[PDB]
């Protein structure tokens, strides 16, 4: 018998871009790990 | 008051500089020594309180509460060291540190001369309790319990802070002596009604008043054993002590502002006692019993008579001892079978006879058998309530019956019948557990011989 | 893996009686366990309980109940020795009170 | 960025703030704000990426709008009295415009939208600067013109700041946005007491700056910016998470911690001016900040979240850089309530 | 004076130390090719510092005493049991691959730190740039899941973007039947189990992704098995290379300062290796995590910072 | 034991230790002297001693 | 909102006027000074704990400097605080004295002549 500690499914509640996900913010994606977005192919 | 306080603080580095295998021994020895020294506050002058200094003072209301706190610390250490054996040295020292900080905050709160200091310490008790519950709690549900315990308490106590600073602006002081000697009647106005509510609701939620009691089953059930012990024995009594102090500036408004709280407390007495009859969890049952007892204390404080104040003091002390004993008794079985369900282990008297004796005595003091101090307090409150109105006897009478019912129900379900066939890991009782039960019980029985000590200031 | 995580299995609790048939339930070390038992029993039952109960039993009469009884005895003797009322419904002297003069 | 250039820019930011703080002329105060913004824009983009560019762009637009409004208020004040000295504004309309400009510079609700976005878009060092040093100048200006300001507008914006800080903080998993909403609520507390006692504003600002410096330095030391990334710190640096737990409770305002002193002082001062109602709302609303601080403390220190295998390699390395003032900041953030009467030295 | 902004301000520069033989060199090749001997020979000839290939216990080599630690406190993966049971459902395979990528990242940081601080060049066996050949081989053989590949790519995308690629890429080419011959003649009972499809996958990944990719920003020197014992000839081939292709000629003192601040501070290097992506193969639960960390801190020199463990003979702890 | 520099080795930096202890000692003597001067000036201003 | 900033004859940035020297300095065993020293000691211990050094043993010169700095600054903080409270009381008493028509002394009654309302508890 041991004390209960959080597991992966518990921890994943805090992994979204936002707490309390709604229908609109469901398609929000969490930012990159470093704060660097992939460059856009906006060819000049 | 410094003589009691400094050694308690000393306990802190004594445990931080102790060898890894001597922390429990050292803490227990010196906690007991501190309890002995405190025992000397019971000498009371009579006409007035003992004022050690501008900052601290002791009362006949206060002296019993302090002795109970200091005595509860070593018992919590005895109860903790079993389930904390696998823990690292640093975390064990942190747990003991939490308990010591809690004792320190409690001693100061009871003896502070003025309300702002009382408020600060009365609120500081929240941090160690929350840390104990949420860090050492066995179940996942402890996090939710911690939030309930925190938020219910702060939602009551912040209006109290506003009311206190307003009162010091209008009166010039919050010192309790000046507050008492310069007391003036509270008019009947909306401003005074809301001042009354802001002065009362924090202590109401601490008791807890019925309907604002939902935090208590959560917090008392999800806490480790020492957390539960201190939550039931002492922390509930902060509300009663604070209410007894604060109701001096509230007259004559209390005459009719008390009606809804009296109705809630009497009917909810009946309600929580009935709830105890259909409970599948054994800690849940002890928690609701505490609620029922504190409802009686709320009635006693609201009706504002000398007999009711005496009964309230006696009942607070007796409840503190009995409830801690019942929690420890439940925890022994939980340690055996790793479940809180009451019908899991049955017929334990066949396997553990002396523990069954402890169970019987705890159940007998819970139902207030004469001449225990539980019945002294309950009888004094019931008489004062009868004087207040003769119809209270019906509610009081009903409560006495339901309490006997669920107390003996718990005893019969856990100790009698036949043992569950499958469970075969019920080892003999340890000396530690038996000594813990005796150290709960002997003091209660001893108190019957000298009833006046726990009676209070009115006596 | 059809698993979620790398986790230790939940261990079985160890019986203190297995390695120490007379183990008092305080500690795994038999010496420390014995001394924990001894300090608990001595400082709880011998020091605090017995000596503390004795100290509380012989506390001096600072509450002044003997004094109050003797004072009441003096007062009763003097008052029914002189034919005076045992008690007066007025706690304070009416000659030291100055009521508001007119009541209508 | 060359280290010498970075030092020159930090010194220009600080010297612009000091110009705002030592000046007697409205034009020099405006120049101080301009110099501060000019040097501050590059510090936000020090680590170049699209998010830092967007944050610096939103910051520049907001602050330059505030600057134009501030200048217009100064000019209207001059029009109705040939005065350049910063004392008490002569024109009511100029005072409204000035109050709104300084509220936009501070990020008070309803002008609060920029603070979370810009804070999320920059690094933790720039966030530290933005949320501590960038508050001194507008608060000092507001303290100077306090008698002139209308209580109804100020208190409206302050109560909005507290409410919106709490509500917005409830929804965050990113630590920089949590810190930003915390800052918004704290600013609301500082400005609610401003028309009554500027010493309480100064005390609140000092304690808030201490706690915010401690939190940001702890977040840099354990290089985490999300909740789940901070959930690992226990398996590498447990002392850091314990200290963060206690600092979090101090931010919540719970007694006997230092964080409780500013709230306690502000409520008391307000009751003196016969204002029972505003404070009851303010404390009951700060309960929300306490809730999301407690949630972060649950995920970070009071329970243990699962970890990764590569953490074992980190176990073998000490921190390359150590913060000199972090230990002092923690002690001042937690254990300073017994020293409360020392606030008299602030007036 | 520890290197930092203050050291860069007053004096210290990188370009004044770079002296034409700095030349980060990596010597790649399939399993059991003789790339290690060639690497040692190149390093001895050109006078560069040699780095033996980063293994499971590379990090142990650099901290404490350079002795390796137990496998449960360091690595928690087994190369032998990857050969025995590559499909075991305890995730040993991807755990091994991810730990080895982290080890190679640490070694690349150490090598770049050496080069940028002393000017002397370095020679590496493999790199974070060629580490992926084993990942692709494992994935094509059904040894790891698609999610493990995605996690690997995330970690690589946020870690490898911070450094400069090597100047020279030396590829020792040995066909796969010769590889199997050398494997059987070696003697290792576990390496015997390596199939031909696995080595073919490693070689295909090499020749179709790694070399075409490095040839765009680095100059590549391919050598068959027989022409690789000639270390003098390879060193002659390297001494007559005109490194005018990659990002290294675009580096002045400020980019070097940023890179040198990054390659020291190993925690900042390893930052993104433990990102909270919860793959079952690499996720460790709270109880095991706590147990293993407590056991690590009880190693004889690990409870305190390096100079503060008196169990290991440290002195003047009170005065340090 | 340890492999490389370990910048604080078996002996402590005596420069830094000396400077730290000197700073503490100087602060303490300055404080004592300041308090003596304060007491004397206060007694002189109010005519106590 | 700014009560003491505009007081007459106040030097801009002194921190300790000369008039403050007419006040008794705080004793060196002042419990507030002892608490400041305790704050410095806690700072030293947290310093040791963050850098993974032995907590009570590692840097004794460093801990001494922590304690000494806290005590040194706290002494002057206490001087300034006591001086500001002395100013407050001085000004309040002078103002009460110069405006007697705002602080009148009315004859007080003994409780024998004040009629107080009685409220029975029942
Ligand atoms: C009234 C009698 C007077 C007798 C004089 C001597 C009494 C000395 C006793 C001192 C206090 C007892 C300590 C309690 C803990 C028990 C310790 C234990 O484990 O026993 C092991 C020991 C070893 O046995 P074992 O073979 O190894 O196996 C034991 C098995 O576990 C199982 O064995 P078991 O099945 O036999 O169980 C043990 C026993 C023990 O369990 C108990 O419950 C005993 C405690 C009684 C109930 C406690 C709560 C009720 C509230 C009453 C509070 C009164 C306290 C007064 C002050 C006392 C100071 C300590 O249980 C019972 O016998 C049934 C209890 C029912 C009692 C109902 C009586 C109601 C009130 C009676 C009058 C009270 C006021 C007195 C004056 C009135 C006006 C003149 O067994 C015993 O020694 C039996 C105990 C003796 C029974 C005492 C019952 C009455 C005494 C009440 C208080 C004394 C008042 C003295 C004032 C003068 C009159
Ligand atoms: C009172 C209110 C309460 C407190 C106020 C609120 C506190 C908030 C302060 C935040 C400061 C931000 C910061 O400095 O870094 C954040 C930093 C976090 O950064 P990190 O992670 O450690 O690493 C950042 C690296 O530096 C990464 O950067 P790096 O690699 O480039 O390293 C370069 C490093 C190393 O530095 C060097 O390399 C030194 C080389 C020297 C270069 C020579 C340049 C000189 C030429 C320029 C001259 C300009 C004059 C301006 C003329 C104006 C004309 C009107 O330099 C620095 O880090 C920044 C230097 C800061 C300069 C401070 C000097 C004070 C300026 C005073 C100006 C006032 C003048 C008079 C005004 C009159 C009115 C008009 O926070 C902390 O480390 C701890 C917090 C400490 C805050 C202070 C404590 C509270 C008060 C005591
Ligand atoms: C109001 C009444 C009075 C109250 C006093 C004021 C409150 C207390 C003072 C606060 C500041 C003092 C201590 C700060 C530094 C502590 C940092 C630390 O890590 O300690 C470890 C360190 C032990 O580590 P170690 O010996 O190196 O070996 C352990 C292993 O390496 C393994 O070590 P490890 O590092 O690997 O273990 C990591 C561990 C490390 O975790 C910690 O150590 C927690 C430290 C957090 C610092 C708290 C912030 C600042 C203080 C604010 C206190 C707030 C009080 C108000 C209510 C809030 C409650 C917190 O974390 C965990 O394991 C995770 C557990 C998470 C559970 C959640 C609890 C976290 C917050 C609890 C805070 C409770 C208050 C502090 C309790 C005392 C702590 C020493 O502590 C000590 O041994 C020294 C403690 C004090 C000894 C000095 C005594 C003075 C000299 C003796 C003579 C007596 C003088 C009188 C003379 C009489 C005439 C003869
Ligand atoms: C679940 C547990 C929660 C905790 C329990 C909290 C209990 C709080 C209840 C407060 C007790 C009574 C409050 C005030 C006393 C009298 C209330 C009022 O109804 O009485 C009449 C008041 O008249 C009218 O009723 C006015 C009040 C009606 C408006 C209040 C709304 C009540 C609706 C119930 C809402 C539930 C409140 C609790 C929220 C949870 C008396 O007539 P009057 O002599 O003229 O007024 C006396 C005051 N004077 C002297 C200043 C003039
Ligand atoms: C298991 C085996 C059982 C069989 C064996 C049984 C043996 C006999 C048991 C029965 C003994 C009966 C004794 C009856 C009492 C006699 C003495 C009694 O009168 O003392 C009382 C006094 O009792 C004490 O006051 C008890 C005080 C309470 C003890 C507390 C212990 C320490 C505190 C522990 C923690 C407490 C936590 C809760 C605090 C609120 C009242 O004394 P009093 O009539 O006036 O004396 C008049 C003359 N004086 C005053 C000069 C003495
Ligand atoms: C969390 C605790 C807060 C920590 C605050 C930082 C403490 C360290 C800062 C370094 C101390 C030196 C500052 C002052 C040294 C000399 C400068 C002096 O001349 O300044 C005078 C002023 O003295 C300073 O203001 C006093 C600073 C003392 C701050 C500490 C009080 C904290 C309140 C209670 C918490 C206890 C803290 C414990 C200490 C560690 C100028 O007076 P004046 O120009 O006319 O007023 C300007 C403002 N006005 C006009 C709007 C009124
Ligand atoms: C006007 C404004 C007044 C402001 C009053 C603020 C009251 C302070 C309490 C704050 C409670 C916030 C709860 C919340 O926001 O979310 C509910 C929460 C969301 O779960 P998360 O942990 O955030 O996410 C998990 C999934 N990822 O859901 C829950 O289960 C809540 C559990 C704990 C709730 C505790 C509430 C206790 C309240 C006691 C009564 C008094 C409360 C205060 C108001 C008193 C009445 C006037
Ligand atoms: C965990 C749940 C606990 C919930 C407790 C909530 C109730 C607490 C009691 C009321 C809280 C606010 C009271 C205000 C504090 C007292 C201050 C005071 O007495 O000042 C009054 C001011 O009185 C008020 O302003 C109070 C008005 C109410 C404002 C906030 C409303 C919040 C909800 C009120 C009803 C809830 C109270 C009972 C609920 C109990 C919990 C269920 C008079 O001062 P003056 O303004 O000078 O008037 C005379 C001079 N002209
Ligand atoms: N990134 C990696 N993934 C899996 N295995 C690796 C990795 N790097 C090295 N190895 C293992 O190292 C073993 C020998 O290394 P190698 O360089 O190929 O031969 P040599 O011993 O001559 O240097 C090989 O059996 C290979 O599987």
């Amino acid at each position: 018998a041991r004390q209960w500690q959080p597991d992966v499914e518990w921890a994943e509640q805090f992994g979204g871009a936002v707490m309390y996900p709604t229908k609109e913010t469901a398609h929000w994606k969490p930012p990159p790990w470093n704060d660097v977005d992939p460059p856009k192919d906006t060819l000049v | 008051m410094l003589k009691i306080i400094i050694p308690t603080t000393m306990l802190l580095p004594m445990t931080w500089m102790s060898k890894h295998n001597m922390i429990w021994i050292n803490a227990t020895v010196h906690s007991l020594l501190i309890s002995l020294i405190s025992l000397s506050l019971l000498n009371q002058l009579g006409e007035n309180s003992l004022n050690f200094s501008l900052t601290f003072f002791s009362d006949s209301l206060s002296a019993p509460l302090l002795v109970l706190t200091t005595w509860l610390l070593p018992l919590m250490l005895m109860a903790s060291q079993s389930h904390l054996s696998k823990e690292t040295t640093t975390r064990k020292k942190l747990y003991i540190t939490m308990l010591i900080l809690l004792q320190l905050f409690l001693i100061m709160t009871f003896t502070a001369t003025e309300l702002i200091l009382f408020y600060i310490l009365f609120e500081a008790t929240l941090v160690p309790t929350l840390i104990i519950i949420t860090r050492w709690g066995n179940q996942t549900e402890r996090l939710n319990a911690g939030l309930y315990f925190l938020f219910y308490t702060l939602a009551g106590s912040l209006p109290l802070l506003v009311a206190l600073v307003y009162i010091q602006n209008t009166t010039g002081s919050l010192n309790f002596l000046i507050i008492h000697y310069w007391s003036h009647p509270l008019s009947n106005s909306w401003s005074n009604i809301f001042m009354w509510l802001a002065c009362i609701m924090a202590f109401m939620v601490k008791m807890p008043l019925y309907g604002l009691h939902l935090w208590l089953p959560k917090a008392h059930v999800e806490a480790p054993i020492a957390g539960s012990m201190v939550l039931a024995a002492v922390l509930l009594k902060l509300g009663g002590y604070g209410m007894m102090r604060i109701t001096t500036i509230l007259n004559p408004l209390t005459n009719y502002m008390a009606y809804p709280f009296l109705m809630l407390s009497m009917w909810g007495m009946i309600m929580t006692s009935s709830i105890c009859l259909r409970q599948t969890d054994l800690k849940s049952l002890i928690a609701y019993s505490s609620v029922s007892h504190m409802a009686l204390v709320i009635v006693a404080i609201m009706i504002q008579t000398p007999w009711s104040f005496m009964g309230a003091t006696a009942l607070m002390i007796a409840h503190g001892l009995t409830s801690s004993m019942l929690f420890c008794l439940a925890n022994t079985n939980y340690e055996r079978v790793h479940s809180r369900t009451m019908i899991l282990a049955r017929g334990l008297q066949t396997l553990l006879p002396l523990m069954a004796t402890w169970w019987l005595v705890a159940s007998l003091t819970n139902l207030a058998l004469p001449p225990s101090i539980n019945l002294i307090g309950e009888l004094f409150i019931i008489t004062a309530s009868f004087s207040w109105s003769n119809i209270t006897i019906i509610l009081m009478g009903m409560n006495m019956m339901i309490t006997a019912l669920y107390s003996l129900y718990m005893l019969i379900t856990t100790q009698r019948g036949k043992y569950t066939h499958h469970i075969n890991n019920i080892k003999p009782s340890f000396t530690r557990e038996n000594a813990l039960m005796a150290l709960h019980i002997l003091p209660l029985l001893l108190l019957t011989l000298n009833p006046k000590m726990i009676l209070g200031p009115l006596y | 893996p059809t698993i979620r995580l790398q986790e230790d299995p939940d261990p079985e609790d160890e019986n203190l009686y297995e390695k120490n048939p007379d183990s008092h339930g305080y500690d795994k070390d038999p010496i420390v366990d014995l001394w924990n038992m001894r300090v608990v029993f001595f400082f709880g039952f011998s020091i605090v309980l017995v000596l503390g109960s004795t100290f509380v039993a012989y506390l001096p009469d600072y509450r002044m109940q003997e004094w109050a009884r003797r004072e009441a005895e003096r007062l009763v003797k003097y008052r029914e020795a002189n034919g005076l009322p045992l008690m007066e419904s007025n706690c304070f002297d009416p000659n030291k009170i100055q009521l508001p003069e007119d009541e209508d | 960025m060359n280290p010498i250039i970075y030092t020159t820019l930090i010194m220009t930011v600080m010297s612009g703030t000091m110009l705002v703080m030592i000046s007697s002329h409205w034009l020099l105060i405006w120049i101080g704000f301009e110099m501060n913004l000019l040097a501050m824009i590059p510090v936000l983009m020090k680590n170049f990426n699209p998010r830092a560019t967007e944050a610096a762009t939103k910051y520049f637009l907001t602050q330059a709008t505030a600057s134009m409004m501030l200048m217009m208020a100064i000019i209207i004040n001059l029009l109705y009295s040939g005065q350049w000295t910063i004392t008490k504004m002569f024109n009511p309309v100029a005072m409204t415009m000035m109050t709104m400009a300084l509220a936009m510079k501070l990020g008070l609700s309803p002008f609060h939208f920029w603070v979370p976005e810009v804070t999320q878009g920059i690094s933790l060092q720039a966030g530290l600067l933005l949320l501590t040093w960038q508050k001194l100048a507008p608060l000092s200006v507001l303290c100077q013109i306090s008698q002139s300001i209308n209580p109804n507008l100020m208190l409206t914006m302050a109560m909005l700041s507290i409410l919106i800080g709490g509500w917005g903080g409830l929804n965050q998993t990113q630590l920089r946005k949590i810190m930003a909403y915390s800052s918004i609520a704290h600013m609301g507390w500082m400005t609610a007491v401003l028309p009554y006692n500027t010493t309480m504003t100064i005390l609140n600002l000092l304690i808030y700056i201490t706690m915010t410096l401690a939190m940001f330095m702890l977040l840099i030391h354990s290089s985490a910016t999300t909740t789940l990334s901070l959930s690992h710190t226990w398996n590498k640096m447990p002392v850091i998470t314990s200290l963060m737990m206690v600092t979090l409770l101090s931010m919540g305002g719970l007694p006997p911690l230092s964080g409780f002193m500013p709230k306690w002082m502000i409520i008391q001062e307000m009751t003196k001016n016969e204002s029972i109602i505003m404070p009851t709302l303010m404390a009951m609303t700060a309960l929300l900040n306490l809730y999301f601080y407690m949630r972060l403390a649950y995920s970070s220190s009071l329970t243990m979240f699962p970890s990764t295998n590569n953490m074992k390699m980190k176990w073998q390395f000490e921190h390359t850089k150590q913060m000199k003032l972090l230990p002092t900041m923690i002690v001042l953030s937690t254990l300073v309530l017994p020293m409360t009467p020392a606030l008299s030295s602030l007036n | 004076l520890q290197y930092g902004p203050l050291a860069f301000v007053l004096g210290e520069r990188t370009t004044r130390k770079l002296t034409e033989t700095s030349k980060v060199i990596t010597v790649d090749g399939n399993i059991c090719s003789g790339k290690g001997r060639l690497a040692r020979e190149i390093a001895e000839k050109l006078g560069l510092r040699h780095f033996p290939e980063a293994g499971i216990h590379y990090a142990d080599s650099t901290t404490g005493d350079g002795k390796p630690l137990d496998v449960q406190l360091s690595g928690n993966c087994s190369l032998e049991k990857f050969y025995d049971d590559p499909k075991s459902n305890d995730g040993n395979s991807y755990r091994l691959q991810s730990w080895l990528y982290a080890s190679r990242l640490l070694q690349y940081a150490d090598a770049l730190e050496h080069l940028l601080s002393t000017g002397q060049g370095v020679v590496l066996e493999r790199s974070i740039y060629s580490d992926f050949v084993f990942l692709e081989a494992m994935y094509r053989q059904g040894f790891i899941r698609k999610q493990c590949v995605e996690h690997y790519n995330e970690v690589k995308k946020v870690t490898a973007c911070e450094y400069l690629p090597p100047h020279v890429v030396v590829y020792v080419d040995v066909p796969v039947p010769e590889i199997q011959s050398r494997i059987q003649k070696k003697g290792n009972p576990h390496e015997m189990k390596i199939t031909a499809a696995y080595l073919q996958d490693i070689e295909n990944a090499y020749k179709k992704t790694f070399l075409p990719e490095m040839s765009e920003k680095c100059e590549v020197l391919q050598y068959s098995a027989r022409e690789a014992e000639d270390a003098e000839k390879v060193v002659e081939d390297i001494e007559y290379l005109k490194c005018d292709k990659g990002p290294w000629p675009d580096q002045d003192d400020r980019t070097f300062h940023r890179l040198r601040m990054l390659v020291q501070n190993k925690l900042e290097v390893l930052n993104y290796t433990t990102i909270p992506v919860y793959l079952p193969e690499i996720t460790i639960g709270a109880h095991q995590s706590d147990r293993v960390f407590q056991k690590f801190t009880e190693l004889p020199g690990r409870k305190y910072s390096p100079g503060y463990n008196e169990d290991v003979g440290d002195k003047w702890i009170w005065l340090k | 034991k340890f492999y490389i520099r370990e910048p604080p080795h078996g002996s402590p930096d005596w420069l830094k230790v000396g400077l730290t202890l000197g700073t503490s000692v100087f602060l303490w003597i300055y404080l004592i002297k300041q308090h003596k001067e304060d007491v004397l000036e206060y007694k002189r201003r109010n005519g106590l001693e | 909102m700014t009560m003491m900033s505009g007081r007459p004859g106040r030097v801009p940035l002194q921190f300790l006027p000369n008039e403050a020297r007419s006040l008794p300095p705080p004793k060196l065993t002042d419990p507030r000074l002892v608490y400041m020293g305790f704050l410095g000691y806690c700072s030293g211990l947290i310093d040791n704990a963050i850098r993974r050094r032995p907590v009570v043993s590692a840097g004794l010169h460093r801990q001494l400097l922590y304690v000494t700095s806290f005590v040194f600054f706290g002494y002057y903080l206490l001087k300034r605080q006591d001086y500001m409270y002395a100013l407050r009381d001085h000004d309040m008493f002078a103002y009460v004295k110069s405006h007697p028509e705002d602080f009148p002394e009315k004859d007080k009654k003994t409780y024998g002549e004040i009629l107080e309302e009685f409220h029975p508890v029942r």
